[PDB]
C-alpha cells in the first residue's frame, strides 16, 4: 500500500530552523514528482513546494522563496523540507504529497481535500 | 431469408442518413469548457452570456451565427484528474481567475493553470484566460493595502512592459499590478507551449457585454491556426 | 482519540499483512514455470465499425455475442450487428458526456451515464419499435463511471462520489449503497453468480462487495496509482486490475493477496481497460500507447499485440462465446478482432 | 518548323485551285522537348505514387484529401494529354515520312479523331486550371469559415473543375466545328473563338492569385501575433505550387526564354505539388512511420 | 474523524478474521480452470474459417 510518513515537526522559536522528512513506501519513489503542501489553522490547504523525479526542477510558492529548500534522496526513498527563519504564519500542518501518476509533468489535485496519496502530516508551530 | 437482410440494409441506410444530419449539426458547433474557482465570477459570466444534483451545466449562445456550447462543471468532487479527460477535444478552455484574489488564492489559480497547460490529454487545447475582477483589483491597489510583493516577491523589481496598453484614465500603479498578474500566467504558457496551443489573456469585468465576442474572436484564431497547420503554412 | 485509532488501524493492517505473508508459500510464476507457453497470439481486424463522430468511451457486448452497444462523446449510443457491420439502433443521448454503457442480459434494455450523474435506461423492445428513455436514475453526487445490469430490474452503478449503488429500476430508488472507497470508483465487474462484485477506485485499492448484504467483504491493495479497469477471471475466484502505474495485477479472493503482475519496462503508459478470454488463459489490456497487449495470464509474458488504433484505446470487450474481441478508441472507431 | 511547311503547301494548293478555276534551332527544339517531357514523366510518376498513398492509407481520408486526389488526377490527365500529343506528332512523321504519304496526313487533318483529341487536350488543361482554382477556394473557405458545411459543398467542388470546364470547352469546339473546321482546330481566324476558351482560364488564374494574397496576409497576421522571414518565405514557396500562381507572371529571343521557363516550370509543377503535399507532408510521414512500426511488430 | 477512524477499524477487524487458503491452492485452481477450458477458447485456439462468423 502507498504510504507516506512525515516527521520532524515541533515547536520552534520564530526565526529558527527545522527539517521535515518524508519516508515513502509502497511505490517507486524515483518515478514520481513530489510536493509539500500546507494546512494552516482556520484556512484551506495550500501547496508550498514541489520537486521533480531527478530534482532538476524545483519550485516554491512565493511566500517561502529564499526561505525553504526542498531536497530529494531517491536512494533512501525520502523527501526533505529544510525550513529556515520560520515565521509565525508558517505554523501549519505539513503534508508530503505525491503526484497521482508516475513520470508525468502535470499534478492534479494534490492539494485537494481528500487526496489519497498524501501523508498524515506533521505539525509545525512557530 | 434474404428479405431480412434487405430490411437490415434499409434500417442502416435510414440510420446513416440521420447520422449524416447529426454530423452536420455536430461539426458546426464549438464546444467550450469553463473552469474557475468559487470566488472567480464565472457564474456571472454565464448569466451575462445567457441574458444577452446535475453534474454538468450547459450554455448555448450564438455570435455572428456561429454556435457555441459552453459547459460548466457542477456537483462534482474537487478531484478533477479523471473527468477532465472528457474535454480533450474542445475548441478551447475558458479559464477564469479573480485578479484581486490576494488580501491569496492567486497562487492556487496559477497552479490550476499549470496543471491544465501540462496535462497530457490537454496539450493541444488552447486556453482563453479571463482576468475577471478588474474593477475590484483597481480599487484594492489604490487603497494602499494591497502589497502584492508579500505573496509575489518578484513584483518589487517588475516594470510595466512596453507593449502594455492602459485603458484611458487609469493609474500607472494599477497598470503594472494588472499586467504583472497576466505575465505570471503567460510565463507558464510560454514554457512548454511549443506552438501546438496558445493562451489568450483578457482583462474582463463582472458585467462586460463584449465577453461573447472575445470568445468568438479567439475561437477564430484557434480554428484558423489549426487549418494553417494542416497545410504547413504555420 | 484519533491517535490511538491510528495505531490500532496500523496494527490491524500489520497483522493482515503478516497473515497474507504466512499464506504466501510460493508464487504463481513458480508453479506455472512448468506450463506450456501459448506462443505468439496473432489477431487481425476482421471488422471496423465506423459511424461515431467523437471519442468512444464504452462498449459492451450482448449476451448473444452478435450485437454490441457503443457510447460516444457526441451524444450517441449505437447498437451494431457485428457480423454484418449493420447498425440496428442509434439512440441520441440528452447529455453528450457519456462515460459508460451497459447492455441488459435479456437484450431488451441498454444503459448509459456519465458527467450528468444520471443513469439512463433505454427500452429497445417498445411496441411502436422506437427507442425511448424508460427510466432515469438520479442520486449519485458524482459522475457515472460504470454500470452493469444484474437483470432487467436491478442495476449496479459506480460513481465519482466514491460510492457504488444498487438500483431497483422499476421504482427508480437506490436499493443499496456501497461505501468505503476514498477515491473515484472507476470500474466495476460483476461476478458470474452475481452475488458479489469488485470495484477499483482512485485510492489505488480494490474492494469485493456482497450485493445483497451491501457490505465490503474484502479489500485488496498493491497498485501504486489509480485503478482504471477491473474484470473477473471466468471462474469467479480471481480478478485482474489495470492501473496508471503501467501494470496489471491479478488478485485471488481466497488467497486475499496479489498473485501476478503483468508489466514491462518499455511500457510506461497506464492501462485503460482489461478483459479475459473465454478460458481465462489470455488477459487483454488496452493502453495509452494506442495499442492492446495480450498477456499470458498464467505466466505474465506478452502473448501478442493488437495494433491499428490511431488514438487511446478506451474500450475492450470479449464475447461470451469467446469468438471475437472488440476494441473502441479515441479515434472514433470500433475494431472487431478474431 | 513543319507546320509552316504544311500551311505553305495548303496555300500553294489554294493558289493552284484559284488559277485553275478563277483565272481563265533544331538542337534547342529537342532540348526543350526533352526538358518538358522529363518534367511530365516525373510528374506522372510522382502523382501516381501520391494518389496511391492518399487513397491507400485510409487514416488521412478527408475532404482536402479528396480535393488533392482530384487535383492529382487532373495533373495526370494533363500529362497524358501532352504525351498523346507529342507521341502522335512523332508517329505522323514516322509513318508519313515521304512526300507521297502527306495526303494521308491531310486525311488525319480532316478526320474527326484529330479534333476529338485536341478537344480532349483543351479540356484537360482547363480542368487542371479549375482544380487549382477549387483548391484555392477550399483553402479560402477554410480560413473564412462562416457557414461550415460537410458534404453538400464537396459535390459542388467536384462539379467545378470537372464540369465547369465542359461549360466552355465544348461550346468552343462546337462553334469552331460550325465555322472553321480547319487545321485540326489549331489555326486561329477570329480572336473571339480563342477568347471564349482563354478568358475562363484567366478568371481562375486571377481568382487563385487573389486567394494567394489573402492567405499570405492571414499567415503574416498569425506570425505577427506570436526567423519570421524564413517562415514566411517557406510558407509562400509551399503555397505557390499548390495554387498555380506562377502563371500570373506570364498570364496577362526573349519569348523563347519565356516559353522555356513556362514549359519547364509548369511541367515540374505536378512533381513539386506531389512532393510538398504528399511526401514531405508531416501527417503522411507519421502514417508511414507508424505503419512500419506495425509491420515490424507483425 | 474519530467516527471515521472507528468505522475503518471495525472494517479492518471484520476483514482480518476470514479464512484464507494457501496461495499454492489458488494457483493450482487457476491453472486447472485454464487447462479444463482450453479447447473451448476460440481466441486462444483459433477455429477453422468455416464456423467463424467473422470470416
Amino acid at each position: 500500500q502507498v504510504q507516506l510518513q512525515e516527521s520532524g515537526g515541533g515547536l520552534v522559536q520564530p526565526g529558527g530552523s527545522l527539517r521535515l522528512s518524508c519516508a515513502a513506501s509502497g511505490f517507486t519513489f524515483s518515478n514520481y514528482k513530489m510536493n509539500w503542501v500546507r494546512q494552516a489553522p482556520g484556512k484551506g490547504l495550500e501547496w508550498v513546494s514541489d520537486i521533480s523525479q531527478s530534482g532538476a526542477s524545483i519550485s516554491y510558492t512565493g511566500s517561502v522563496k529564499g526561505r525553504f529548500t526542498i531536497s530529494r534522496d531517491n536512494a533512501k526513498n525520502t523527501l526533505y523540507l529544510q525550513m529556515n527563519s520560520l515565521k509565525p504564519e508558517d505554523t501549519a500542518v505539513y503534508y508530503c504529497a505525491r503526484c497521482p501518476a508516475p513520470f508525468t509533468r502535470d499534478c492534479f489535485d494534490v492539494t485537494s481535500t481528500t487526496y489519497a496519496y498524501r501523508g498524515q502530516g506533521t505539525q509545525v508551530t512557530v | 431469408q434474404r428479405n431480412e437482410e434487405k430490411a437490415q440494409r434499409e434500417a442502416n441506410k435510414k440510420i446513416e442518413k440521420q447520422l449524416q444530419k447529426d454530423k452536420q449539426v455536430y461539426r458546426a458547433t464549438h464546444r467550450l469548457l469553463l473552469l474557475g474557482a468559487g470566488e472567480s465570477g464565472k457564474n456571472t459570466i454565464v448569466k451575462q452570456m445567457r441574458i444577452l444534483t446535475s453534474g454538468i451545466f450547459e450554455t448555448k449562445f450564438q455570435v455572428d451565427k456561429v454556435n457555441f456550447h459552453m459547459f460548466d462543471v457542477g456537483a462534482q468532487r474537487d478531484e478533477r484528474r479523471k473527468w477532465i479527460q472528457c474535454f480533450n477535444d474542445v475548441t478551447a478552455i475558458i479559464f477564469v481567475v479573480a485578479s484581486s484574489s490576494y488580501n491569496n488564492r492567486l497562487q492556487a489559480a496559477l497552479k490550476l493553470f499549470d496543471s491544465i497547460w501540462n496535462n497530457k490529454w490537454l496539450r493541444d487545447t488552447s486556453v482563453i484566460l479571463f482576468l475577471n475582477k478588474q474593477d475590484l483589483l483597481a480599487e484594492k491597489v489604490l487603497a494602499g493595502k494591497s502589497k502584492i510583493e508579500d505573496y509575489f516577491p518578484e513584483f518589487a523589481r517588475y516594470t510595466t512592459p512596453e507593449d502594455a496598453t492602459p485603458e484611458p484614465g487609469e493609474d500607472p500603479r494599477v497598470t503594472r499590478a494588472k499586467y504583472f498578474i497576466r505575465d505570471e500566467f503567460l510565463r507558464i504558457s510560454t514554457a512548454s507551449g511549443d506552438g501546438r496551443h496558445y493562451c489568450y489573456p483578457h482583462f474582463t469585468c463582472a458585467v462586460d457585454t463584449e465577453n461573447i465576442r472575445r470568445v468568438f474572436n479567439d475561437c477564430r484564431d484557434i480554428i484558423q491556426r489549426m487549418h494553417l497547420r494542416q497545410y504547413e503554412l504555420l | 482519540e484519533l491517535d490511538q485509532l491510528r495505531q490500532e488501524a496500523e496494527q490491524l493492517k500489520n497483522q493482515i499483512r503478516d497473515a497474507r505473508k504466512a499464506c504466501a508459500d510460493a508464487t504463481l510464476s513458480q508453479i506455472t514455470n512448468n506450463i506450456d507457453p501459448v506462443g505468439r497470439i496473432q489477431m487481425r481486424t476482421r471488422r471496423t465499425l465506423r459511424g461515431h463522430l467523437a471519442k468512444i468511451y464504452a462498449m459492451h457486448w450482448g449476451t448473444d455475442s452478435r450485437l454490441l452497444v457503443s457510447a460516444s462523446q457526441d451524444g450517441k449510443l449505437i447498437i451494431w450487428d457485428s457480423y454484418t457491420t449493420n447498425k440496428v439502433h442509434a439512440i441520441p443521448l440528452r447529455s453528450s458526456w457519456v462515460m459508460t454503457c451497459a447492455y441488459a442480459p435479456s437484450g431488451n434494455y441498454v444503459a448509459c451515464g456519465g458527467l450528468d450523474n444520471i443513469c439512463s435506461i433505454y427500452n429497445l423492445k417498445t411496441r411502436e419499435g422506437n427507442v425511448r428513455v424508460s427510466r432515469e436514475l438520479a442520486g449519485h453526487t458524482g459522475y457515472l463511471s460504470c454500470c452493469r445490469f444484474l437483470d432487467d430490474n436491478q442495476i449496479v452503478t459506480s460513481s465519482g462520489d466514491t460510492t457504488c449503488a444498487l438500483w431497483d429500476i422499476e421504482t427508480g430508488q437506490q436499493t443499496t449503497t456501497f461505501t468505503g472507497h476514498t477515491g473515484d470508483v472507476m470500474s466495476l465487474s460483476l461476478a458470474p453468480d452475481t452475488r458479489l462484485f469488485v470495484s477499483g477506485a482512485c485510492d489505488a485499492s480494490a474492494k469485493l462487495w456482497d450485493v445483497r448484504e451491501g457490505m465490503c467483504r474484502q479489500t485488496f491493495t498493491g497498485h501504486e496509482s489509480d485503478i482504471n479497469a477491473i474484470c473477473f477471471f471466468p471462474n469467479g475466484n480471481a480478478f485482474a486490475t489495470g492501473s496508471d502505474d503501467a501494470t496489471c495485477r491479478l488478485f485471488d479472493l481466497r488467497a486475499d493477496q496479489e498473485l501476478m503482475t503483468y508489466s514491462h519496462d518499455n511500457i510506461i503508459c497506464g492501462i485503460t481497460s482489461v478483459s479475459f478470454s473465454k478460458s481465462g488463459r489470455l488477459l487483454l489490456a488496452g493502453y495509452d500507447d494506442f495499442n492492446c497487449n495480450v498477456w499470458d495470464a498464467l505466466k505474465a509474458d506478452r502473448a501478442g499485440v493488437l495494433a491499428g488504433h490511431d488514438n487511446r484505446v478506451s474500450c475492450l470487450g470479449v464475447t461470451d462465446d469467446g469468438m471475437a474481441v472488440a476494441t473502441g478508441s479515441w479515434d472514433s472507431f470500433l475494431k472487431i478482432w478474431n | 518548323s513543319l507546320w509552316e511547311t504544311v500551311q505553305k503547301w495548303r496555300e500553294y494548293r489554294r493558289q493552284c485551285q484559284r488559277s485553275l478555276t478563277e483565272d481563265p534551332p533544331e538542337e534547342q527544339l529537342l532540348f526543350l522537348y526533352i526538358i518538358y517531357t522529363v518534367g511530365y514523366a516525373l510528374s506522372f510518376s510522382a502523382l501516381v505514387i501520391a494518389s496511391a498513398i492518399l487513397l491507400g492509407f485510409r487514416h488521412l481520408h478527408c475532404t482536402r484529401n479528396y480535393i488533392h486526389l482530384n487535383l492529382f488526377a487532373s495533373f495526370i490527365l494533363r500529362a497524358l494529354s501532352v504525351f498523346i500529343k507529342d507521341a502522335a506528332l512523332k508517329w505522323m512523321y514516322s509513318t508519313a515520312a515521304q512526300q507521297h504519304q502527306w495526303d494521308g496526313l491531310l486525311s488525319y487533318q480532316d478526320s474527326l479523331s484529330c479534333r476529338l483529341v485536341f478537344l480532349l487536350m483543351q479540356y484537360c488543361v482547363a480542368a487542371n486550371y479549375y482544380w487549382l482554382l477549387v483548391e484555392g477556394v477550399y483553402l479560402y473557405t477554410l480560413l473564412a469559415f462562416s457557414v461550415f458545411s460537410e458534404q453538400w459543398i464537396f459535390r459542388l467542388y467536384v462539379s467545378i473543375g470537372w464540369g465547369v470546364p465542359l461549360l466552355f470547352v465544348v461550346p468552343w469546339g462546337i462553334v469552331k466545328y460550325l465555322y472553321e473546321d480547319e487545321g485540326c482546330w489549331t489555326r486561329n481566324s477570329n480572336m473571339n473563338y480563342w477568347l471564349i476558351i482563354r478568358l475562363p482560364i484567366l478568371f481562375a488564374i486571377g481568382v487563385n492569385f487573389l486567394i494567394f494574397v489573402r492567405v499570405i496576409c492571414i499567415v503574416v497576421s498569425k506570425l505577427k501575433a506570436n526567423d519570421i522571414k524564413c517562415r514566411l518565405a517557406k510558407s509562400t514557396l509551399t503555397l505557390i505550387p499548390l495554387l498555380g500562381t506562377h502563371e500570373v507572371i506570364f498570364a496577362f529571343t526573349l519569348r523563347f526564354i519565356k516559353l522555356f521557363t513556362e514549359l519547364s516550370f509548369t511541367s515540374f509543377q505536378g512533381l513539386m505539388v506531389a512532393i510538398l503535399y504528399c511526401f514531405v507532408n508531416n501527417e503522411v510521414q507519421l502514417e508511414f512511420r507508424k505503419s512500419w512500426e506495425r509491420w515490424r511488430l507483425e | 474523524s474519530i467516527a471515521q477512524a472507528r468505522k475503518l477499524v471495525e472494517q479492518l477487524k471484520m476483514e482480518a478474521n476470514i479464512d484464507r487458503i494457501k496461495v499454492s491452492k489458488a494457483a493450482a485452481d487457476l491453472m486447472a480452470y485454464c487447462e479444463a477450458h482450453a479447447k473451448e477458447d476460440p481466441l486462444l485456439t483459433p477455429v477453422p474459417a468455416s464456423e467463424n462468423p467473422f470470416r
